[PDB]
DNA sequence: TGTTGCTGC
DNA sequence: TTTTTAGCAGCAACA
């Protein structure tokens, strides 16, 4: 068998607009990548529920259970990135020596499609410490 | 004569193993056991040593006595990890 | 035809590369078979017969004719031949003048009738020593040299030489000097295991082995244990790396053997390499095989040995492990494989829990696979790019094989080196030395005597930066003896340090007046406050360097006897330098009368009969061995001494004086001269070497990858040099080696410790030394001083000068210089010139942009060897002590040593710098402080975790008891080389640290088994709270970081004088008492 | 609702490469 | 700042592949007829290759130990309104990201070209004891890809062995 | 408070 | 059965 990539919108949307300035790209794109594994609940709807009105740390968008899981505060290089009351996470914006590539494989039209190209990312290489 | 030959004359493994093979059943026969000896005490070589103890018995001559159980210490550690094996 | 090396390629025979050398029985004679990888060939053997031969001295010259009939009547039964000769004894009076001593050599068919002839002689000799041409016996000299290094040294044949073989013997060739490529085979091997214990090959099975050959990767997979079918793959962890595994999926364990053994026989590896495969990997393979009904030898031609290391003829094998132990300079905590991959290859390998291994063969198989190519990997190539250079190297120059040159101690192969250069020079060899059983001080039985070793001192602890300014005081009258020093300080730089003359040098007179200027504004200045230059000065080579100026030896140390018994004793004699070293007795305060009651006392007594199939149970004491009777007479000194005097030792210290013979023979400076400018030789060609690697093309493969491995070869034939020269330096106290020398070791010593000390005395006077460790010396100068510069020669070549190193080299130059060396100019008349050396030399290190340096908790008290070294791009240059780098430990402590060291380069200030990392050390405190109830409770488990590996459980461990034993114990009631992964319980409160050490496998066990066991192990039958940071003993881990911010930093700011950054963690109460009493 | 956390791996590992099918695509 | 959330469900269809600079020329190319095409021999057994209009490169998948979560960014439909909480250092939210793939591995790129060592020297050695070398040189070439000496391709097996000019190789 | 043992630099 | 050396940190016991 065999499948195109197609890359025809993201390069249209590249030369049309300008070049890369911060950590996030112009489309709004993001990666992450942490020394462990992120222990979440195995269920949602049901606890994003129970969680009181005022915390709105699970909160409810388009019928879709979001969790609130942390905040970014980009200082320069430096960033930290704050998860629930209780974790906080130094690291760094480092650039990247590959730039990686996200695409996207539709199954249903046996169609391949690129998302968008990173060049930064925000990695966290130091044991997690309370919010304070 | 059969448990103190010198197996260490014998080349062909396959021969060895057959030979050793017959005295395990000859040792099975006689219900002679081989027992480990540890009365050395200082963790050097245990002597085997045959119970009943058929050397008492067979063995006349003093200068044949020595020979035999320099031959025999060597040989029983064979039959030894032989019965072992079978067992 | 007429025998000329030159010829060569006329001489017939066949040329080839001796691989591997072993002794062998002919039809017995006795002989060795020499192996040659072969140039062209794949490989081909030769033997070389030899008769075995040991000498006999006599004490009567003129009667040696009446010991030669006896000695071929006595010996008839199994002499072979015996011919008088001559040799050179050191030890004998006027030796210098050409007298040699006449000796009987004996020569045998084989070495077992030269050991008859031992037997038979050794009863005669002890009958002569305790109580007639018998009584004219001696000695026996020579008697126990090896028969193959026997005859690699009478035949000079080295492994890593090219040779061609020959009817007359082995030619060495010449124009061959990069070695042949061998076949190399790596392996490793995956077994089951049980639950937390070791794997027992009488009942686990081999479940994989990986294996690399050439660079083609291999794994067999035994599908009895292993799940799913495994398919080719690469596992490159870099691109100089490449791993292309094609895979054996075999039906069984069987299948599995006799595959890997098939491939062997296929390949011919005249390497096997593997990682702790010694006592691992062919201890396993072997018994798995014996099980299974196959004779590994009669397979592969492998075996145990004596020592139970696993060797074969044809292929020598390369355990890793043995060169990472002894060679690698890598700390015990960074000798497993994983961290010899990280420290040398520079990546990390796959890294899998033991404990996973026998579920991942059925659950992930495919990630067991990974793991075990992964391995293979890393053995493959820490083998080629570190232990195959370097072994056949050494091979090329000691008279040793492979495996005896990668397993021998570094005193042997310094015993091997002196064995050829005195064999070369006719000398006879020493006997082995034999400690005397017992010696005697004062009347007073020794327990040990020595000698005063290495200098050191820590002088200052604190934080010290290139950003930072420190006060300096400046002793004005060391600038003024600098300045008078000065113009012979520049001129000797130029002319022994960079070995030209002063009269090509445009520009000497500009570098003095500038050195000049920046002298005299530090004499007018000379309290200043500054950045510092923060430098290391080391002695190149120091105690070979001591040993070659003072021209030390075993072979001159001189007696005021022998020194009278020599005929160039004159009034005027220059040639016996006297040199001084400090004995060190450690006695027992006992006295002669009362050892002789404790004698008396244990004659009384009954003893255990050693005798094992023997039978007399019981012996008296004077029927005990002599080394017997001294170990209890040891035994109840100690007590008595302990009863009566109130301490078991006195310790004193004796300076003493010894004559060092300038006219005696010489072989062994010699060797070490000579030895000394091979390797420079090949740090030269090296450096040409580096710029031939870049002066050329850039086409990569244009065949000149040849001259790049020839680059790592003389870079390894330069570090073999290095440690065979360090070596000879330890040799010399190697106890039971020959040529041994307690004395000459404690002059070496002394004379070392008294340079260190002049250097230290005059950098003391111009800047801050910190550290003193033996040779080197860590200071900080003023930014001010006069520092590095250039002499231009007419030539437009530039010499260095590093003016803070040329002012050491020039007073040591002054002060250490042997003006009495004498060398034989005329050996037929024996003619000696008078000269003056001096080979020590300091070299500089730095500037550095940092260093740390930790404080005690007793009063005015430094911590020595402990330090850590930052470069100007903030890299970790070199540390000391310290922990994290070892092999299991705390993992809160490892991961807060992580993030320390790094911080240290932040601040311009050395308090700043201290606040950045009391920053940090708050932070890993408020984890703490607040229970760790935040991160993820996994997490918390793995930093609080400490791990710690038992040797070998078994019997051992019936035996102590403790917190891993408890650990281990803890595991075995719940579910060698276990990982004891623990924590440690609030309870029982006041019990003792090792009965709260809680395995962390409970914490993920079902929560009936985890309650039941967690109230067993905390005594607390209430217990329904099952959090793990309710167990926790939070107050113990809070000591240990505590402890960790103490030695770290609390400590080097507050032993330096600045206010305590970390005030969360107070200092020790000495240290508080010692600020108090600074500020008063 | 505040159990949400991050079990901290000690050490950085990279696994071994892969080959790759057209499954592990789909 | 910008505010963190996480889906329920990740769209395991989002892959990482590493682009090498030649890639990304390659990608910045709009002149191509195809610009770049996954193709395999089968579905089952054989390699997946990455190629442009000119070159082909062999993927190789990579997986690694870390949690890899790519966040997008997301323009809220309803006005939501978080709670302070002791944070520190947190700046008015403008914009809004959601991790919505998570991914262990990638794809790295080789580029290639789009039997029994010891039996086939054995075989050779046979026919003719003694070869050679420009002779046997095409008959070798077969063995290893690894691009070795060529005098090292003979060693796996045969053995050289010299003379005064020539070299013939026998075992 | 000091010495002594052990491991390991 | 084969085997370099001394100086030092620091935990823990006991004189
Ligand atoms: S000092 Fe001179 S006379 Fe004395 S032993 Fe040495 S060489 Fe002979």
């Amino acid at each position: 068998p065999s499948v195109d990539i197609d890359a025809s919108q993201w390069q249209k949307l590249t030369q049309s607009r300008e070049k890369q300035t911060t950590v996030i790209t112009p489309l709004g794109m993001m990666m992450l990548e942490i020394q462990g594994e992120l222990e979440l609940p195995k269920d949602f709807a049901s606890l994003a529920r129970r969680d009181s009105p005022n915390e709105g740390r699970f909160s409810e968008q388009d019928g879709e259970t979001l969790i609130r899981f942390g905040s970014l505060q980009i200082d320069g290089e430096r960033a930290t990135l704050f998860v629930g009351k209780k974790q906080r996470l130094l690291g760094k914006v480092t650039k990247l020596d590959v730039p990686m590539g996200i695409m996207h494989f539709n199954s249903k039209d046996n169609k391949v499609e690129l998302v968008d190209v990173m060049k930064y990312k925000v990695i966290f290489k130091d044991r997690p410490l309370p919010i304070m | 004569s059969m448990i103190s030959s010198d197996f260490n004359k014998i080349r062909n493994l396959k021969l060895k193993q057959a030979i050793m093979e017959e005295l395990v059943q000859l040792l099975k026969s006689f219900q002679l056991n081989l027992i480990q000896n540890r009365s050395e005490g200082f963790d050097v070589r245990g002597g085997l040593t045959i119970d009943p103890p058929i050397d008492e018995v067979v063995l006349l001559n003093p200068k044949h006595i020595n020979e035999v159980q320099h031959k025999r210490a060597n040989n029983l550690s064979s039959l030894l990890a032989k019965i072992e094996e079978n067992r | 035809g007429r025998f000329d090396a030159k010829d060569i390629d006329q001489i017939p025979g066949r040329v080839g590369w001796l691989t591997n050398m072993h002794a062998t029985l002919v039809s017995g004679i006795s002989g060795v078979d020499f192996y040659f990888l072969d140039e062209e060939g794949g490989s081909f053997k030769s033997t070389v017969v030899y008769d075995p031969y040991f000498f006999i001295a006599c004490n009567d010259e003129s009667r040696v004719n009446d010991v030669e009939e006896l000695v071929k009547k006595y010996l008839e039964s199994c002499l072979k031949s015996l011919q008088i000769i001559r040799k050179e004894d050191l030890t004998m009076d006027n030796h210098l003048l050409g007298l040699q001593k006449t000796l009987i050599k004996l020569s045998f068919v084989n070495s077992n009738q030269l050991f008859e002839a031992r037997k038979l002689l050794r009863p005669i000799l002890q009958d002569n020593a305790n109580n007639d041409a018998k009584h004219l016996i001696e000695d026996i000299r020579e008697y126990d040299v090896p028969y193959h290094v026997r005859v690699s040294i009478d035949k000079d044949i080295r492994v890593g030489k090219w040779y061609k073989v020959t009817q007359q013997g082995f030619i060495e060739d010449t124009r061959k000097i990069a070695f042949a490529d061998p076949v190399v085979m790596a392996f490793d091997i995956e077994t089951t295991k049980p639950p937390l214990k070791f794997p027992d090959s009488a009942v686990d099975q081999i479940m994989m082995i990986s294996y690399m050959i050439d660079g083609e990767g291999f794994l067999i997979t035994n599908r009895e244990i292993i799940s799913e079918d495994i398919e080719d793959f690469e596992y490159t962890p870099k691109p100089e790396y490449p791993g292309f595994f094609t895979i054996f999926n075999e039906n069984d364990e069987v299948a599995l053997l006799q595959r890997f053994f098939e491939h062997i026989r296929d390949v011919r590896p005249t390497v096997i390499s593997t990682f702790n495969g010694d006592f691992f990997d062919w201890p396993f393979i072997h018994n798995r095989s014996k099980i299974h009904g196959l004779d590994m030898f009669d397979e592969i031609g492998f075996a145990p040995d004596a020592e139970g290391e696993y060797k074969s003829s044809y292929c020598s094998h390369m355990d890793c492990f043995r060169w990472v132990k002894r060679d690698s300079y890598l700390p015990q905590g960074s000798q497993g494989l994983k961290a010899v991959t990280q420290s040398k290859l520079g990546y990390n390998p796959i890294e899998l829990d033991p404990e996973l291994m026998t579920p991942y063969a059925f659950e992930k198989p495919q990630h067991l696979s990974e793991y075990s190519v992964s391995d293979a990997v890393a053995t493959y190539y820490l083998y080629m790019k570190y232990v195959h250079p370097f072994i056949f190297s050494l091979c090329t120059i000691i008279p040793l094989n492979p495996d005896e040159t990668l397993r021998k101690g570094t005193g042997t192969l310094c015993e091997m080196l002196l064995m050829v250069q005195a064999y070369q020079h006719n000398i006879l060899l020493p006997n082995k030395h034999t400690d005397p059983i017992e010696r005697f001080y004062d009347g007073h039985l020794l327990e040990s005597e020595t000698y005063v070793g290495g200098h050191v001192e820590s002088l200052e602890a604190g934080v010290f930066r290139s950003d930072l300014k420190n006060e300096f005081k400046i002793d004005p009258s060391a600038i003024d003896e600098l300045l008078q020093e000065l113009p012979e300080a520049l001129k000797f730089s130029v002319e022994v340090e960079n070995k030209s003359s002063v009269d090509k040098v445009t520009n000497f007179e500009e570098i003095k007046n500038q050195i000049t200027q920046k002298l005299l504004e530090l004499k007018e200045n000379n309290i200043r406050n500054e950045l510092p230059l923060i430098y290391h000065v080391d002695v190149a080579s120091m105690y070979p360097n001591i040993m070659t100026t003072n021209r030390l030896q075993p072979d001159s140390i001189k007696a005021e006897r022998d020194c009278a018994s020599c005929d160039f004793n004159r009034p005027g004699k220059t040639c016996a330098r006297k040199l001084k070293w400090a004995w060190r007795g450690e006695f027992f305060p006992s006295k002669m009368d009362e050892y002789n009651m404790i004698k008396r006392a244990l004659q009384n007594e009954t003893f255990p009969n050693k005798n094992k199939f023997s039978k007399k149970k019981v012996l008296t004491f004077d029927e005990l061995s002599y080394a017997d009777q001294v170990i209890h007479i040891k035994k109840r000194l100690t007590e008595y001494s302990r009863k009566v005097y109130h301490r078991v030792k006195v310790s004193e210290i004796v300076e003493r004086e010894a004559i060092v013979c300038q006219r005696e023979n010489p072989f062994y400076v010699d060797t070490v001269k000579s030895f000394r400018d091979r390797r420079y030789e090949f740090k030269g060609l090296a450096k040409t070497w580096k710029g031939n690697l870049s002066k050329i093309d850039p086409s990569d493969k244009h065949a000149r990858d040849e001259a790049k491995k020839m680059i790592v070869l003389y870079d390894s034939l330069q570090l073999a040099h290095k440690v065979i020269l360090n070596s000879f330096y330890g040799y010399v106290m190697r106890k039971g080696s020959r040529w041994y020398s307690m004395e000459m070791a404690g002059i070496t010593c002394l004379t070392g410790a008294t340079i260190i000390q002049m250097a230290r005395a005059l950098v003391e006077r111009v800047g801050r030394p910190l550290e003193l460790d033996t040779d080197g010396i860590w200071c900080i100068l003023p930014k001010s001083f006069p520092e590095t510069y250039f002499f231009t020669l007419e030539n437009g070549k530039k010499l260095y000068l590093s003016y803070p190193c040329s002012m050491l080299n020039y007073r040591v130059h002054q002060k250490f210089t042997n003006h009495q060396y004498q060398e034989l100019k005329d050996p037929l008349n024996y003619i000696y010139e008078t000269h003056s050396e001096n080979t020590i030399f300091f070299e500089v290190d730095g500037p550095y942009k940092a260093m740390i340096l930790p404080s005690s908790k007793e009063e005015g008290k430094g911590i020595k060897k402990r330090y850590a070294v930052f470069n100007e791009d903030g890299s970790l240059a070199e540390l000391k002590g310290f922990e994290l780098k070892r092999r299991g430990e705390l993992q809160l402590i490892k991961n807060f040593q992580s993030d320390i060291f790094k911080v240290f380069l932040e601040g311009d200030t050395l308090e700043g710098c201290y606040s950045a990392v009391a920053s940090v050390c708050n932070r890993w405190l408020d984890v703490l402080d607040s229970h760790g109830l935040m991160l993820e409770d996994e997490d918390l488990v793995s930093l609080i975790c400490e791990n710690r590996s038992m040797s070998k459980t078994l019997k051992e461990y019936e035996g102590q008891k403790s917190t891993s034993i408890t650990t281990a114990r803890r595991l075995g009631d719940f579910l060698k080389g276990l990982q004891c992964k623990y924590i440690i319980s609030s309870k029982p409160f006041n019990a003792p640290v090792t009965e709260r050490a809680i395995p962390v496998a409970i914490f993920s066990a079902d929560i009936p088994i985890k309650r039941s066991f967690l109230r067993r192990w905390t005594l607390d039958p209430s217990l329904e709270d099952l959090d793990i940071r309710t167990i926790i003993d939070w107050g113990y881990y809070r000591e240990r970081l505590g402890s960790a911010i103490q030695k770290i930093i609390t400590i080097p700011a507050a032993l330096q004088g600045v206010s305590n950054p970390v005030p969360r963690v107070e200092h020790p109460d000495w240290l508080k008492r010692k600020i108090a009493t600074k500020e008063d | 609702t505040v159990k949400i956390w991050v079990k901290y791996n000690e050490g950085f590992s990279n696994a071994v490469r892969k080959n790759v099918t057209w499954n592990n695509l789909w | 700042s910008i505010n963190l959330h996480s889906a329920p469900e990740y769209d395991p269809s989002y892959k990482l592949i590493q682009l090498t600079p030649e890639l990304l020329d390659i990608i910045q190319d709009p002149v191509q007829n195809h610009q770049l095409r996954f193709k395999s021999l089968d579905k089952d057994k054989s390699e997946v290759v990455l190629c442009s209009h000119d070159k082909t490169w062999v993927l190789k998948q990579r997986k690694h130990s870390n949690t890899v979560l790519l966040m997008r960014e997301f323009v809220p439909e309803q006005p939501i309104t978080f709670d302070e909480t002791l944070l520190f250092g947190l700046s008015k939210p403008y914009m809004d990201v959601v991790g919505f793939a998570k991914t262990e591995s990638e794809f790295e790129t080789r580029e290639t070209h789009g039997m029994d060592p010891k039996e086939r020297f054995k075989v050779l050695f046979r026919l003719q004891s003694q070869w050679d070398l420009e002779d046997i040189k095409p008959l070798i070439e077969e063995l290893n890809s690894r691009g070795m000496k060529i005098d090292s391709f003979i060693m796996k097996y045969a053995r050289r062995k010299r003379l005064g000019k020539k070299t013939v190789v026998t075992s």
